[PDB]
């Protein structure tokens, strides 16, 4: 004869979603008290290693259904918007601009530099001043001598606060009590399907809110081989995450001691604008090691053939067209915003059986973040020196469409959906909830004593 | 083993860690979204404690009852269940009867024992 | 079964360019992930041409011949889309359609829930 | 090899009996179905999951095994006579026509 | 009888449903004023458990003491109270006796029994 | 007697639907006599 | 008929019909609308 | 300040309910002004 028994504390979990706690390195806040991603307050990083290796436990993963990605995305946006909310209210700034090209320049006729002076308000309602502020061509449109800011018909143009750092700060996500985060330990995991070995950790680690478009930057590297990951292969609407197993170093710089002018346009209403430029002016650009790029692509090609066959040809091509953000590689360095021409990286065909590549870049000060409609941020100028060193860890690629008369396939840069960047770090983790009630058969009948 | 390390062990072996599991944030204790999370963790904890009170099992990790086990839901031997299975596997096999068993515990054990004790008390 | 508003039909000379456009409500547009274009020549079955992503403007085409001769654009503030075709030939005479998909996940497959009435482009002497 | 093909092709019908159409394809994609009448835009009938589309008066259904999907059309009603097309992602079949 | 269905029954009959009442949100368990409401329900729940703990009645729906009943509190028969009254009426009947009774339970029973038991244990 | 339209205080509209309902709080603590002595075994 | 009191004329009376009385209300006539920006993106709508 | 008169060349139902009014309104640019026109109801305006 068997009876019902109750066991509190049973080690069983079910898939679940809960809001995760934000954790970060407090020291980052101490050095940059106004950093956007540096929480005024947070949970400690909890670097301590997993106590549990869950021996003989397997679990099913699906990175494409993992909602912790949405939580990361939502929080990054919310922090961004709040930190810039009170800064300046420059929307009244837009006035008719009247001007011609820069003359008596040293130069590199590039149409990039525009010397513009326009009527503007002062601290007193009754007085007016002339600003004489320079603009990049990308930020302005013609009404041909008359100009207007490109986003003037959007709700507002607001300057980012000069005190706020945009450097990415590591963010760790920690479980609420009663919940846990599981991590897949499988090598070369597809980020989906059954994981041969798992472990339990109190928090995620090493995740940074790095914003980029065509290339995946400063992310985690595959332990053994380059991985090709996608929601599907046959659906051309979906993006491919390349996941390098090695870094490719890229250097980017910008000329040349651009000065800054501080303008008051009302009571305490500071406005920063680009002043004169010292010395020559050269086009901004980035440098990619050519030799490194070969080894990198060769490995990608070998992996792609696993999905398409070994009698195939892998061709690369530059962008399909669309908005500047998807057609060019973009990044934030030094607080400055860049858009770069990556076509030099893709002019090749791969057939089965000290040099470098220079990529030209352009700078614009008005940015519409996350493809939001009607709103724009004006970046204040960075005073004269940009130097960047970065690790390319992958690309976001799409496969070309149509039927073929051959085994040739073509790949291009694509995506532009920032959530796919987050996936490159979050695919390893899963959130589950612990159930404390369990019932099992026994020989005991609970003899009553009284 | 550690928190949930017991999951890979047999059901019988896993019972050694029930206290450890209770310590490892099962309590709902966390060292505006964060505030809501703290409240939820507490509510989840208290609910489970209420069930133990209802079953007459309060204050104990392991509790016997007078309710017979519906073996047709497992089709396994007692020692088979305790030694050849994990709790993760087991929970699925009997997941359909959670509501039934819980109702039986109230009616067949807890309310009756208290009423019988009242007769002895008087 | 909401019909999309389709631009008018017409006739062009060989080598000429043509623009085809369509419009919808702001609610439909916002909900639409992809805008697709398809073509049907008289006596022929339906041929897929390509799509434009409503958010980023990214474009994906079928045959490379279309890639060279066709450009797709979209405008999120006007809730519209445009198709620009250049180098028209007599073989391009066909009905063209604007169509939309609101299915956001893998395993759902491709759908065209909403259609315009379509428009006829005639290319001749 | 044609990625997506459709059969039986044009066929004679008798109302009151239930019709069937089918298609086959390479690389195991999901199949969906559409129909059209001359002068009209096409209408969605069947989802990738075999779920009936909104606006469908409960006369359409289907299933698959392996690389082949078959749909049925209840009682061959004359209102449903149309050109029919099988779709898989970027590909369409040559289509069929319902006749009496 | 369901939630508060017992209110229509006699005090004696109502005792059969005490568990049901405990289940029906007495626990404070949920299925920014809405957040405050959730916190309040928890605070109210825990307070009542503390009071039972002070009395030494924790974990039980029904609990006895050695503190004698004052017949002058009600001037009613034992069977009169259990069979001819509802709990709503009874609460009104002895409603001014809560302060004394609550104090007596702590002082006369719970602290005393624990001290005497400790002496036996020594 | 003469009657006219009046009011204009929106709370009177809400009341026309809410009159059927009342909010109360449940109080579990209670006490009653029995013959039990709470026998103790130590 | 419900009221806080019946002698105090300051108080309102709620009549509470047991049956509905139906009413049609309409408004003419295809009034058009004009959209005006009065500042950057500041849409203002007015009767055309 | 609005400057205006009653609606004229209307089909009508002289009801004074509608007026055709115009004014100097601001634009996207601080430097430019526009005439809006449009209609107003009598209840929304005073002399
Ligand atoms: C991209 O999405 C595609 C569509 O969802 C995925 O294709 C699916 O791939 C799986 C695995 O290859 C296929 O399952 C196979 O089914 C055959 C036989 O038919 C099955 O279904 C019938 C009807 O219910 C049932 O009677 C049979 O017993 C089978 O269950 C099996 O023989 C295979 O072993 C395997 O189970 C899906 O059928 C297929 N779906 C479609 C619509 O073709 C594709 O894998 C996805 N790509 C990636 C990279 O994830
Ligand atoms: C906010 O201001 C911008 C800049 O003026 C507006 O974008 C402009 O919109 C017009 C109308 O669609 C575009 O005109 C087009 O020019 C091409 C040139 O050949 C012509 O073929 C088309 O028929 C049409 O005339 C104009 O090019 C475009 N400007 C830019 C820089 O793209 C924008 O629409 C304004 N926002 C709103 C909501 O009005
Ligand atoms: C933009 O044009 C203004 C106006 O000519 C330039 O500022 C002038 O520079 C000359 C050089 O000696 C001075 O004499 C003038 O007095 C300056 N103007 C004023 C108002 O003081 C300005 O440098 C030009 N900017 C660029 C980038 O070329
Ligand atoms: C700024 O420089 C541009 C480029 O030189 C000027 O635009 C050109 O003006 C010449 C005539 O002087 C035309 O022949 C070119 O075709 C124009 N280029 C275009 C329109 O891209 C521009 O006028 C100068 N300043 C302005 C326009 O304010
Ligand atoms: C990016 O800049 C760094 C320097 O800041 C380059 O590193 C130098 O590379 C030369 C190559 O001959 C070495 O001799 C130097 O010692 C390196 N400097 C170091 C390591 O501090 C790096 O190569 C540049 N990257 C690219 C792609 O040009
Ligand atoms: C990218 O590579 C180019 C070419 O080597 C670098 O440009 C050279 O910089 C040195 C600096 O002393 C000049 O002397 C050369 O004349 C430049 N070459 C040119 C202009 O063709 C460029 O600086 C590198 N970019 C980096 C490191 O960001
Ligand atoms: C960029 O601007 C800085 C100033 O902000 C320049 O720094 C000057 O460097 C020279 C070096 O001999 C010093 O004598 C000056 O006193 C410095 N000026 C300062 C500190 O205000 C720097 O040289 C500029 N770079 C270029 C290329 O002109
Ligand atoms: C991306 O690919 C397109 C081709 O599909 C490139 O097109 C070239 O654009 C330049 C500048 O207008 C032309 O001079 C070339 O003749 C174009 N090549 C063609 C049409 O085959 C494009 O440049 C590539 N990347 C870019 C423009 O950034
Ligand atoms: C991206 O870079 C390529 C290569 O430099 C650009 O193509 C060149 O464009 C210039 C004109 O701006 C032509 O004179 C060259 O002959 C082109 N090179 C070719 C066709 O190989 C391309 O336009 C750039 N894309 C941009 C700037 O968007
Ligand atoms: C790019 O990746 C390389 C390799 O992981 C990074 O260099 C390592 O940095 C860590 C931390 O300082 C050192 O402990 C390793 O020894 C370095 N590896 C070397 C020098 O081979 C490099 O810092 C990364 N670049 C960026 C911008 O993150
Ligand atoms: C995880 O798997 C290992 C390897 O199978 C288990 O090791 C057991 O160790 C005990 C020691 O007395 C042996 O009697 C068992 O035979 C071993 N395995 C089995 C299947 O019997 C380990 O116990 C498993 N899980 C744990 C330990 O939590
Ligand atoms: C509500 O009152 C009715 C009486 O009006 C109760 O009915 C009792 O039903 C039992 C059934 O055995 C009889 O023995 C009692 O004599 C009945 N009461 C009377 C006064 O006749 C009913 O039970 C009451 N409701 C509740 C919840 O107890
Ligand atoms: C209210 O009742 C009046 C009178 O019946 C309706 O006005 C009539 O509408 C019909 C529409 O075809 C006209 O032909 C009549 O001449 C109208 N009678 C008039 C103007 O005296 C009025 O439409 C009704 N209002 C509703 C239904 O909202
Ligand atoms: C009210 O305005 C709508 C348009 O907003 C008018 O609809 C028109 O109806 C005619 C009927 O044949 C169509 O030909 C037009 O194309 C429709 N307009 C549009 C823009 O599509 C409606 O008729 C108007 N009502 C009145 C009283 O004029
Ligand atoms: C309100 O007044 C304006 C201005 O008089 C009227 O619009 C004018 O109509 C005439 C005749 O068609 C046009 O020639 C003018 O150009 C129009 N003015 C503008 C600014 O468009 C408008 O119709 C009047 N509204 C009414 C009568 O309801
Ligand atoms: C409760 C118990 O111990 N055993 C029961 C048995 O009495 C009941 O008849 C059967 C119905 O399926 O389910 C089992
Ligand atoms: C300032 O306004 C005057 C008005 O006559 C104009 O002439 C002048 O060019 C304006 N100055 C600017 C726009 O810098
Ligand atoms: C990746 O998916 C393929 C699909 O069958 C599977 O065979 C392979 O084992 C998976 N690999 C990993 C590492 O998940
Ligand atoms: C990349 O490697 C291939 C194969 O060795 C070579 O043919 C090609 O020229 C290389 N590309 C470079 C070095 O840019
Ligand atoms: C139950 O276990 C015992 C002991 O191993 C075994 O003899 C008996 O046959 C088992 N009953 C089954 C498998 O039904
Ligand atoms: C539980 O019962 C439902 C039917 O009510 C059934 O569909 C489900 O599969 C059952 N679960 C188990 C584990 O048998
Ligand atoms: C009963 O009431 C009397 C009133 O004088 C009081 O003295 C006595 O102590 C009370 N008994 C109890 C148990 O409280
Ligand atoms: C109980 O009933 C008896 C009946 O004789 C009565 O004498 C006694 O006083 C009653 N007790 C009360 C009302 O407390
Ligand atoms: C409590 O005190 C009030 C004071 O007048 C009294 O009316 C009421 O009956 C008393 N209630 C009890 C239970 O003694
Ligand atoms: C509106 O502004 C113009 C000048 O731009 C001025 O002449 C006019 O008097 C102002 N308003 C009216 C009603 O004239």
């Amino acid at each position: 004869n068997l009876w019902v028994t109750v066991y509190y504390g049973v080690p069983v979990w079910k898939d679940a979603e809960t809001t995760l706690f934000c954790a970060s390195d407090a020291k980052a806040y101490e050095t940059e008290k106004h950093n956007v991603w540096a929480t005024h307050a947070c949970v400690p990083t909890d670097p301590n290693p997993q106590e549990i290796h869950l021996e003989n436990v397997t679990e099913e993963f699906n990175m494409w259904k993992n909602n912790m990605v949405e939580q990361m995305h939502t929080d990054i946006i919310s922090l961004w918007d709040q930190s810039l909310k009170p800064c300046v209210k420059l929307t009244p700034l837009c006035v008719t601009l009247q001007c011609t090209n820069v003359t008596n320049a040293i130069t590199d006729m590039r149409g990039e530099l525009k010397n513009c002076s326009f009527n503007m308000t002062t601290e007193l309602r009754d007085k007016k001043q002339k600003v004489y502020s320079l603009f990049y061509r990308l930020d302005v449109v013609q009404i041909n001598k008359e100009y207007r800011l490109i986003n003037c018909n959007t709700s507002a143009i607001t300057q980012a606060c000069p005190k706020v750092s945009f450097e990415p700060i590591p963010i760790h996500y920690c479980a609420p009590a009663g919940f846990a985060i599981l991590k897949c330990k499988d090598k070369k995991f597809n980020g989906t399907g059954p994981c041969p070995s798992v472990s339990t950790v109190q928090c995620t680690h090493g995740i940074k809110p790095v914003v980029s478009t065509q290339l995946l930057l400063n992310g985690s590297l595959a332990e053994e081989e380059v991985m090709i990951r996608s929601e599907n292969i046959t659906n051309n609407a979906k993006n491919i995450l390349v996941q390098f197993n090695t870094p490719v170093q890229i250097n980017c710089t910008r000329p040349n001691n651009n000065t800054r002018k501080s303008i008051r346009i009302g009571p305490g209403q500071a406005f920063y604008a680009t002043g004169d430029i010292i010395g020559d002016i050269r086009q901004a650009h980035c440098n990619v090691s050519k030799a490194t790029w070969n080894e990198t692509l060769g490995k990608v090609v070998k992996q792609l053939r696993k999905h398409f066959g070994n009698n195939t040809i892998i061709r690369f091509a530059n962008s399909s067209g669309g908005d500047l953000e998807v057609t060019t590689h973009s990044f934030n360095c030094g607080g400055e915003f860049f858009y770069c021409n990556t076509s030099g990286l893709f002019n090749s065909t791969w057939i089965s059986n000290n040099d470098s590549i220079t990529l030209p870049c352009r700078i614009k000060q008005i940015i519409n973040m996350w493809q939001r409609i009607g709103q724009a941020m004006y970046a204040p100028p960075i005073q004269g020196v940009i130097r960047c060193v970065s690790n390319i860890t992958g690309l976001i690629l799409t496969r070309d469409g149509g039927s073929t008369n051959s085994t040739t396939e073509t790949f291009r840069p694509g995506g532009g959906d920032m959530r796919d960047n987050w996936r490159s770090e979050l695919y390893k983790y899963k959130v589950v909830k612990i159930e404390p009630l369990g019932v099992a058969p026994t020989r005991c009948k609970r003899r009553v004593v009284g | 083993l550690g928190f949930l390390g017991a999951a890979g062990s047999t059901m019988g072996a896993a019972s050694m860690t029930l206290t450890v599991q209770a310590r490892n944030l099962l309590s709902g204790i966390v060292q505006i979204k964060q505030l809501q999370a703290r409240v939820l963790a507490v509510e989840r904890y208290l609910r489970d404690q209420q069930l133990l009170g209802i079953w007459g099992c309060s204050g104990k990790l392991i509790c016997c009852t007078n309710v017979p086990w519906n073996s047709s839901w497992s089709n396994r031997n007692l020692s088979e269940i305790w030694d050849n299975m994990t709790w993760l596997q087991w929970d699925k096999e009997i997941s359909n009867y959670t509501q039934i068993i819980y109702g039986l515990l109230e009616e067949s054990q807890n309310q009756q024992e208290k009423n019988e004790q009242d007769l002895l008390a008087l | 079964q909401v019909q999309l508003v389709q631009s008018g039909s017409g006739v062009k000379k060989p080598g000429a360019s043509v623009r085809v456009s369509c419009w919808t409500s702001e609610d439909i547009f916002e909900r639409t992930e992809l805008i697709h274009w398809v073509r049907q020549a008289p006596g022929q079955g339906l041929e897929w041409i390509g799509w434009v992503k409503t958010v980023t403007g990214a474009v994906n085409f079928g045959s490379p011949d279309f890639r060279q001769r066709v450009s797709l654009t979209r405008d999120r503030d006007l809730f519209t889309a445009h198709m620009d075709i250049r180098g028209l030939t007599q073989g391009d005479t066909a009905t063209y359609f604007c169509a939309r998909q609101k299915f956001y996940t893998g395993g759902q497959g491709w759908y065209f829930d909403l259609w315009g009435r379509g428009t006829l482009i005639v290319v001749s002497s | 090899e044609i990625v997506l093909t459709q059969s039986p092709g044009t066929l004679s019908l008798s109302p009151g009996e239930t019709a069937s159409l089918s298609c086959t394809a390479a690389s195991y994609g999901h199949m969906t179905w559409y129909q059209k009448k001359p002068g009209q835009p096409p209408k969605l009938l069947i989802f990738a999951t075999s779920k009936r589309a909104s606006g469908i008066p409960d006369r359409f259904s289907g299933s698959q095994f392996g690389k082949q999907y078959t749909l049925t059309i209840t009682r061959m009603e004359p209102e449903d006579f149309a050109r029919y097309y099988c779709q898989q992602l970027e590909f369409f079949g040559q289509g069929t026509r319902l006749e009496i």
